[PDB]
Protein backbone atom coordinates (compact mmCIF):
# COMPACT_ATOMS: atom_id res chain seq x y z
CA UNK A 1 0.00 0.00 0.00
CA UNK A 2 0.93 3.34 0.38
CA UNK A 3 3.91 4.77 2.08
CA UNK A 4 2.66 5.51 5.70
CA UNK A 5 2.44 9.89 6.23
CA UNK A 6 5.77 11.31 6.80
CA UNK A 7 7.60 8.82 5.15
CA UNK A 8 9.62 8.83 1.15
CA UNK A 9 11.71 6.43 -0.90
CA UNK A 10 14.68 7.63 -2.14
CA UNK A 11 17.76 6.23 -4.28
CA UNK A 12 21.33 7.02 -3.05
CA UNK A 13 24.57 7.33 -5.16
CA UNK A 14 25.16 3.62 -6.19
CA UNK A 15 21.34 2.82 -7.28
CA UNK A 16 20.20 1.52 -3.87
CA UNK A 17 16.90 2.02 -2.56
CA UNK A 18 16.15 3.81 1.23
CA UNK A 19 13.67 5.02 3.52
CA UNK A 20 13.36 8.13 5.13
CA UNK A 21 10.91 9.40 8.01
CA UNK A 22 10.74 12.61 7.93
CA UNK A 23 8.74 12.54 11.46
CA UNK A 24 12.21 11.34 13.28
CA UNK A 25 14.77 12.60 10.65
CA UNK A 26 15.90 8.78 10.54
CA UNK A 27 16.71 6.77 7.53
CA UNK A 28 16.67 2.73 7.15
CA UNK A 29 17.06 -0.05 4.92
CA UNK A 30 13.79 -1.39 5.55
CA UNK A 31 10.50 -0.39 3.91
CA UNK A 32 8.55 0.49 6.73
CA UNK A 33 5.48 -1.61 5.38
CA UNK A 34 7.07 -4.87 6.17
CA UNK A 35 7.23 -6.59 9.18
CA UNK A 36 13.15 -10.54 15.48
CA UNK A 37 12.88 -7.11 17.78
CA UNK A 38 12.67 -7.23 21.28
CA UNK A 39 9.88 -6.41 23.53
CA UNK A 40 11.31 -3.60 26.17
CA UNK A 41 12.44 -4.71 29.09
CA UNK A 42 9.97 -6.00 31.04
CA UNK A 43 7.47 -6.54 28.65
CA UNK A 44 5.84 -9.66 27.56
CA UNK A 45 3.58 -10.56 25.02
CA UNK A 46 -0.04 -12.62 25.54
CA UNK A 47 -2.50 -13.79 23.71
CA UNK A 48 -7.04 -12.82 23.89
CA UNK A 49 -9.68 -15.56 23.69
CA UNK A 50 -9.50 -14.70 19.90
CA UNK A 51 -5.91 -14.78 19.28
CA UNK A 52 -5.62 -11.41 19.20
CA UNK A 53 -2.02 -10.28 20.78
CA UNK A 54 -2.01 -7.82 23.54
CA UNK A 55 1.44 -6.63 25.57
CA UNK A 56 1.97 -7.14 29.46
CA UNK A 57 3.83 -3.91 31.23
CA UNK A 58 5.45 -5.30 34.30
CA UNK A 59 6.69 -2.34 35.22
CA UNK A 60 3.91 -0.33 35.13
CA UNK A 61 1.73 -3.47 36.14
CA UNK A 62 -0.51 -2.80 33.02
CA UNK A 63 -2.00 -4.06 29.55
CA UNK A 64 -2.38 -2.78 26.51
CA UNK A 65 -3.15 -4.06 22.74
CA UNK A 66 -0.95 -1.31 21.36
CA UNK A 67 2.43 -2.92 20.66
CA UNK A 68 5.41 -0.33 22.69
CA UNK A 69 7.77 -1.23 19.69
CA UNK A 70 5.63 0.24 16.71
CA UNK A 71 2.81 2.41 18.86
CA UNK A 72 0.19 0.41 16.37
CA UNK A 73 -2.83 -1.20 17.55
CA UNK A 74 -2.78 -4.93 17.47
CA UNK A 75 -7.09 -4.31 17.22
CA UNK A 76 -5.64 -2.41 13.88
CA UNK B 1 -14.82 -2.86 26.68
CA UNK B 2 -13.46 -4.52 23.41
CA UNK B 3 -10.78 -1.42 23.76
CA UNK B 4 -8.88 -3.01 26.29
CA UNK B 5 -7.16 -6.13 26.82
CA UNK B 6 -7.43 -8.61 29.89
CA UNK B 7 -6.50 -6.55 33.13
CA UNK B 8 -2.84 -6.92 34.63
CA UNK B 9 -4.20 -8.61 37.91
CA UNK B 10 -6.45 -11.49 36.19
CA UNK B 11 -3.53 -12.72 33.96
CA UNK B 12 -0.27 -12.08 36.08
CA UNK C 1 0.61 22.30 33.57
CA UNK C 2 -2.26 20.50 31.33
CA UNK C 3 -2.66 16.68 31.57
CA UNK C 4 -1.38 15.57 28.05
CA UNK C 5 -4.52 14.47 25.53
CA UNK C 6 -6.41 11.64 26.62
CA UNK C 7 -5.19 11.73 29.57
CA UNK C 8 -7.72 11.44 32.94
CA UNK C 9 -6.61 11.71 36.79
CA UNK C 10 -9.18 9.46 38.61
CA UNK C 11 -9.11 8.21 41.95
CA UNK C 12 -9.67 5.02 43.18
CA UNK C 13 -11.94 3.58 46.21
CA UNK C 14 -9.51 3.74 48.93
CA UNK C 15 -8.95 7.19 47.65
CA UNK C 16 -5.65 7.39 45.86
CA UNK C 17 -4.79 9.12 42.68
CA UNK C 18 -4.24 7.43 39.68
CA UNK C 19 -3.50 8.12 35.63
CA UNK C 20 -5.47 6.68 32.76
CA UNK C 21 -4.31 7.12 28.75
CA UNK C 22 -7.53 6.52 26.79
CA UNK C 23 -5.23 6.29 23.51
CA UNK C 24 -3.68 3.39 24.99
CA UNK C 25 -5.93 2.15 27.55
CA UNK C 26 -3.83 1.94 30.10
CA UNK C 27 -3.62 3.14 34.06
CA UNK C 28 -0.54 4.04 35.87
CA UNK C 29 0.00 5.42 39.13
CA UNK C 30 2.97 8.29 38.11
CA UNK C 31 1.97 11.59 36.89
CA UNK C 32 2.07 11.81 32.88
CA UNK C 33 3.71 15.21 33.45
CA UNK C 34 6.52 14.01 35.86
CA UNK C 35 10.02 12.50 35.01
CA UNK C 36 15.66 5.14 35.18
CA UNK C 37 13.90 3.41 32.19
CA UNK C 38 16.31 1.67 29.90
CA UNK C 39 17.21 2.88 26.31
CA UNK C 40 15.67 -0.28 24.15
CA UNK C 41 18.27 -2.54 23.13
CA UNK C 42 20.41 -1.51 21.06
CA UNK C 43 20.65 2.45 21.34
CA UNK C 44 22.46 4.69 23.26
CA UNK C 45 22.18 8.62 24.44
CA UNK C 46 24.73 11.19 23.59
CA UNK C 47 25.01 15.32 22.69
CA UNK C 48 25.55 17.83 20.70
CA UNK C 49 27.92 19.97 20.90
CA UNK C 50 24.97 22.75 22.65
CA UNK C 51 24.15 19.70 25.12
CA UNK C 52 21.21 18.67 23.52
CA UNK C 53 20.43 14.95 23.85
CA UNK C 54 20.22 12.64 20.89
CA UNK C 55 19.31 9.09 20.28
CA UNK C 56 21.85 6.69 18.35
CA UNK C 57 20.01 3.06 17.11
CA UNK C 58 22.78 0.78 16.05
CA UNK C 59 20.61 -1.76 15.49
CA UNK C 60 19.25 0.80 12.41
CA UNK C 61 22.78 2.86 12.44
CA UNK C 62 20.62 5.91 12.59
CA UNK C 63 20.05 8.81 14.90
CA UNK C 64 17.26 11.00 16.10
CA UNK C 65 16.40 13.78 18.10
CA UNK C 66 13.16 11.58 19.18
CA UNK C 67 13.42 9.77 22.27
CA UNK C 68 12.26 6.04 21.38
CA UNK C 69 11.14 5.80 25.40
CA UNK C 70 8.51 8.43 25.09
CA UNK C 71 8.21 10.12 21.47
CA UNK C 72 9.51 13.13 22.29
CA UNK C 73 12.41 15.62 20.93
CA UNK C 74 15.12 16.22 22.69
CA UNK C 75 14.43 19.87 21.00
CA UNK C 76 10.81 20.87 22.35
CA UNK D 1 -15.13 -2.25 14.98
CA UNK D 2 -13.15 -0.45 18.13
CA UNK D 3 -13.58 2.87 19.64
CA UNK D 4 -10.36 5.27 17.65
CA UNK D 5 -7.74 6.05 20.36
CA UNK D 6 -9.03 8.49 23.17
CA UNK D 7 -12.58 7.92 23.34
CA UNK D 8 -14.91 6.58 25.29
CA UNK D 9 -18.44 5.52 24.72
CA UNK D 10 -20.84 6.67 28.27
CA UNK D 11 -24.09 6.62 29.29
CA UNK D 12 -25.95 9.97 30.69
CA UNK D 13 -28.51 10.32 33.82
CA UNK D 14 -31.45 9.09 31.47
CA UNK D 15 -29.83 6.04 30.08
CA UNK D 16 -28.68 8.45 26.53
CA UNK D 17 -25.61 6.82 25.29
CA UNK D 18 -22.73 9.24 24.22
CA UNK D 19 -19.24 9.74 22.92
CA UNK D 20 -15.94 11.34 24.93
CA UNK D 21 -12.83 12.31 23.05
CA UNK D 22 -10.56 12.71 25.56
CA UNK D 23 -8.00 14.53 22.66
CA UNK D 24 -9.64 17.29 22.43
CA UNK D 25 -12.58 16.73 25.67
CA UNK D 26 -15.38 17.29 23.54
CA UNK D 27 -18.48 14.90 23.56
CA UNK D 28 -20.98 14.27 21.51
CA UNK D 29 -23.93 12.42 20.18
CA UNK D 30 -22.74 10.74 17.11
CA UNK D 31 -20.36 7.42 16.98
CA UNK D 32 -17.11 8.55 15.96
CA UNK D 33 -16.84 4.91 13.88
CA UNK D 34 -20.15 6.21 11.78
CA UNK D 35 -19.55 8.70 8.56
CA UNK D 36 -23.04 16.67 5.66
CA UNK D 37 -20.29 18.34 6.33
CA UNK D 38 -18.81 20.85 4.29
CA UNK D 39 -15.37 21.36 3.42
CA UNK D 40 -13.54 24.32 4.94
CA UNK D 41 -13.51 27.63 2.80
CA UNK D 42 -11.66 27.41 -0.14
CA UNK D 43 -11.61 23.91 -0.52
CA UNK D 44 -13.03 21.00 -2.93
CA UNK D 45 -13.24 17.42 -3.46
CA UNK D 46 -12.07 15.76 -6.80
CA UNK D 47 -11.40 12.11 -8.01
CA UNK D 48 -8.42 10.65 -9.38
CA UNK D 49 -9.04 8.09 -12.36
CA UNK D 50 -9.31 5.51 -10.18
CA UNK D 51 -12.27 7.02 -8.35
CA UNK D 52 -10.37 7.91 -5.32
CA UNK D 53 -11.01 11.34 -3.10
CA UNK D 54 -8.76 13.97 -2.72
CA UNK D 55 -8.76 17.09 -1.81
CA UNK D 56 -7.75 20.97 -3.58
CA UNK D 57 -6.75 23.79 -1.15
CA UNK D 58 -7.52 26.60 -3.22
CA UNK D 59 -6.40 29.00 -0.45
CA UNK D 60 -2.70 27.46 -0.57
CA UNK D 61 -3.03 26.04 -4.29
CA UNK D 62 -2.29 22.28 -2.90
CA UNK D 63 -3.98 18.83 -3.01
CA UNK D 64 -3.70 16.19 -0.83
CA UNK D 65 -5.82 12.32 -0.07
CA UNK D 66 -6.00 13.99 3.82
CA UNK D 67 -9.20 14.68 4.17
CA UNK D 68 -9.10 18.11 5.98
CA UNK D 69 -12.59 17.82 7.74
CA UNK D 70 -11.18 14.40 9.44
CA UNK D 71 -7.26 14.20 9.44
CA UNK D 72 -8.01 10.76 7.52
CA UNK D 73 -6.50 9.65 4.10
CA UNK D 74 -9.02 8.72 1.51
CA UNK D 75 -6.33 5.91 0.99
CA UNK D 76 -7.08 4.25 4.44
CA UNK E 1 4.82 -4.45 48.57
CA UNK E 2 3.86 -3.43 45.37
CA UNK E 3 0.52 -3.03 43.93
CA UNK E 4 -1.13 -2.87 40.66
CA UNK E 5 -2.85 0.39 39.76
CA UNK E 6 -6.75 0.00 39.29
CA UNK E 7 -7.95 -2.02 35.75
CA UNK E 8 -9.01 0.48 32.75
CA UNK E 9 -12.42 -1.63 33.20
CA UNK E 10 -12.79 -1.50 36.26
CA UNK E 11 -12.06 1.94 36.46
CA UNK E 12 -13.99 3.38 33.14
CA UNK F 1 12.62 27.06 15.96
CA UNK F 2 12.77 23.89 14.63
CA UNK F 3 10.37 22.70 11.64
CA UNK F 4 7.92 20.38 12.96
CA UNK F 5 7.77 16.78 12.21
CA UNK F 6 7.67 15.50 8.51
CA UNK F 7 8.33 19.48 7.72
CA UNK F 8 11.31 19.90 5.28
CA UNK F 9 12.25 23.51 3.89
CA UNK F 10 13.38 23.30 0.20
CA UNK F 11 14.38 25.53 -2.56
CA UNK F 12 13.09 25.67 -6.20
CA UNK F 13 14.72 26.43 -9.61
CA UNK F 14 14.30 30.31 -9.56
CA UNK F 15 15.84 30.02 -5.87
CA UNK F 16 12.90 30.08 -3.55
CA UNK F 17 12.27 28.51 -0.75
CA UNK F 18 8.89 26.95 0.30
CA UNK F 19 8.05 24.32 2.80
CA UNK F 20 6.96 20.29 2.40
CA UNK F 21 4.61 18.76 4.71
CA UNK F 22 5.40 14.96 4.15
CA UNK F 23 2.53 13.76 6.37
CA UNK F 24 -0.30 15.24 3.78
CA UNK F 25 2.20 15.50 0.61
CA UNK F 26 1.68 19.17 0.76
CA UNK F 27 3.58 21.91 -0.34
CA UNK F 28 2.99 25.89 0.63
CA UNK F 29 4.85 28.92 0.35
CA UNK F 30 4.31 29.91 4.21
CA UNK F 31 6.74 28.42 7.07
CA UNK F 32 4.95 26.32 9.32
CA UNK F 33 6.48 27.69 12.09
CA UNK F 34 4.62 31.75 11.28
CA UNK F 35 0.72 32.21 12.63
CA UNK F 36 -6.96 35.60 8.46
CA UNK F 37 -8.08 32.46 8.63
CA UNK F 38 -11.74 31.50 9.37
CA UNK F 39 -13.37 29.19 12.14
CA UNK F 40 -15.49 26.49 10.00
CA UNK F 41 -18.93 26.79 9.77
CA UNK F 42 -20.66 26.66 12.93
CA UNK F 43 -17.59 27.72 15.15
CA UNK F 44 -16.73 30.31 17.30
CA UNK F 45 -13.82 31.70 19.08
CA UNK F 46 -14.85 32.73 23.10
CA UNK F 47 -12.15 33.60 26.07
CA UNK F 48 -11.88 32.25 29.34
CA UNK F 49 -11.55 34.47 32.60
CA UNK F 50 -7.52 33.92 31.83
CA UNK F 51 -7.68 35.39 28.66
CA UNK F 52 -6.97 31.95 26.85
CA UNK F 53 -8.75 30.50 23.77
CA UNK F 54 -11.47 28.12 23.32
CA UNK F 55 -13.38 27.10 20.44
CA UNK F 56 -17.39 26.36 20.60
CA UNK F 57 -18.80 24.23 18.15
CA UNK F 58 -22.49 25.21 17.90
CA UNK F 59 -22.21 21.96 15.07
CA UNK F 60 -22.36 19.21 17.90
CA UNK F 61 -22.88 21.74 20.82
CA UNK F 62 -19.56 21.71 22.26
CA UNK F 63 -16.15 23.00 23.29
CA UNK F 64 -12.81 22.73 23.29
CA UNK F 65 -9.01 24.11 23.69
CA UNK F 66 -8.01 22.49 20.58
CA UNK F 67 -8.21 24.97 17.67
CA UNK F 68 -9.93 23.09 14.60
CA UNK F 69 -7.85 24.94 12.31
CA UNK F 70 -4.54 23.68 13.30
CA UNK F 71 -5.35 20.83 15.91
CA UNK F 72 -2.86 22.80 18.56
CA UNK F 73 -4.45 23.47 22.02
CA UNK F 74 -4.73 26.71 23.25
CA UNK F 75 -3.09 25.67 26.61
CA UNK F 76 0.31 24.88 24.74
CA UNK G 1 -35.83 20.09 20.00
CA UNK G 2 -32.23 19.75 19.83
CA UNK G 3 -30.30 18.61 22.99
CA UNK G 4 -26.56 19.68 23.50
CA UNK G 5 -24.50 16.76 24.69
CA UNK G 6 -23.86 16.17 28.36
CA UNK G 7 -20.49 18.16 29.98
CA UNK G 8 -17.25 16.62 29.64
CA UNK G 9 -16.72 17.64 34.01
CA UNK G 10 -20.14 17.15 34.49
CA UNK G 11 -19.91 13.50 32.64
CA UNK G 12 -15.74 12.86 33.44
CA UNK H 1 -10.51 20.07 35.27
CA UNK H 2 -7.86 22.57 33.74
CA UNK H 3 -8.07 20.41 30.32
CA UNK H 4 -11.59 21.32 29.58
CA UNK H 5 -13.10 24.78 28.63
CA UNK H 6 -16.33 26.11 29.77
CA UNK H 7 -19.36 24.11 29.12
CA UNK H 8 -21.91 24.81 25.70
CA UNK H 9 -24.54 24.88 27.49
CA UNK H 10 -22.97 27.50 29.98
CA UNK H 11 -21.42 29.83 27.42
CA UNK H 12 -24.26 29.72 24.97
CA UNK I 1 4.66 8.55 -5.74
CA UNK I 2 1.11 6.58 -4.82
CA UNK I 3 1.37 8.99 -1.40
CA UNK I 4 0.56 12.08 -3.08
CA UNK I 5 -2.52 12.91 -5.68
CA UNK I 6 -2.87 14.78 -8.91
CA UNK I 7 -0.65 18.70 -8.90
CA UNK I 8 -3.03 21.86 -8.04
CA UNK I 9 -1.39 23.25 -11.15
CA UNK I 10 -1.99 20.15 -13.76
CA UNK I 11 -6.14 19.90 -12.15
CA UNK I 12 -7.31 23.73 -12.05
CA UNK J 1 0.34 37.46 -9.65
CA UNK J 2 -0.28 34.76 -7.53
CA UNK J 3 1.81 31.42 -7.91
CA UNK J 4 0.74 28.05 -6.95
CA UNK J 5 3.79 26.16 -4.87
CA UNK J 6 5.59 23.41 -6.59
CA UNK J 7 4.11 19.95 -6.78
CA UNK J 8 5.36 17.47 -4.75
CA UNK J 9 6.55 15.41 -7.35
CA UNK J 10 7.71 17.26 -9.21
CA UNK J 11 9.78 18.43 -6.26
CA UNK J 12 9.88 14.93 -4.26
CA UNK K 1 29.96 -6.36 6.06
CA UNK K 2 27.19 -4.46 7.21
CA UNK K 3 26.53 -0.83 6.04
CA UNK K 4 24.66 2.34 7.66
CA UNK K 5 21.70 3.63 5.53
CA UNK K 6 22.53 6.96 3.80
CA UNK K 7 22.80 9.84 6.93
CA UNK K 8 19.39 12.18 6.56
CA UNK K 9 21.65 15.65 5.65
CA UNK K 10 23.62 14.38 2.93
CA UNK K 11 20.54 12.47 1.40
CA UNK K 12 18.04 15.66 2.44
CA UNK L 1 18.97 21.27 9.46
CA UNK L 2 18.83 21.89 12.61
CA UNK L 3 16.10 19.33 12.84
CA UNK L 4 18.65 16.57 12.26
CA UNK L 5 21.15 15.27 14.86
CA UNK L 6 24.32 14.18 14.35
CA UNK L 7 25.19 11.64 11.31
CA UNK L 8 25.43 7.88 12.76
CA UNK L 9 28.87 7.59 10.81
CA UNK L 10 29.98 10.43 12.13
CA UNK L 11 29.55 9.60 15.50
CA UNK L 12 30.37 5.58 16.05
Amino acid sequence: GPLPPGWEKRTDSNGRVYFVNHNTRITQWEDPRSQEKPLPEGWEMRFTVDGIPYFVDHNRRTTTYIDPRTGKSALD
Amino acid sequence: TPEAPPCYMDVI
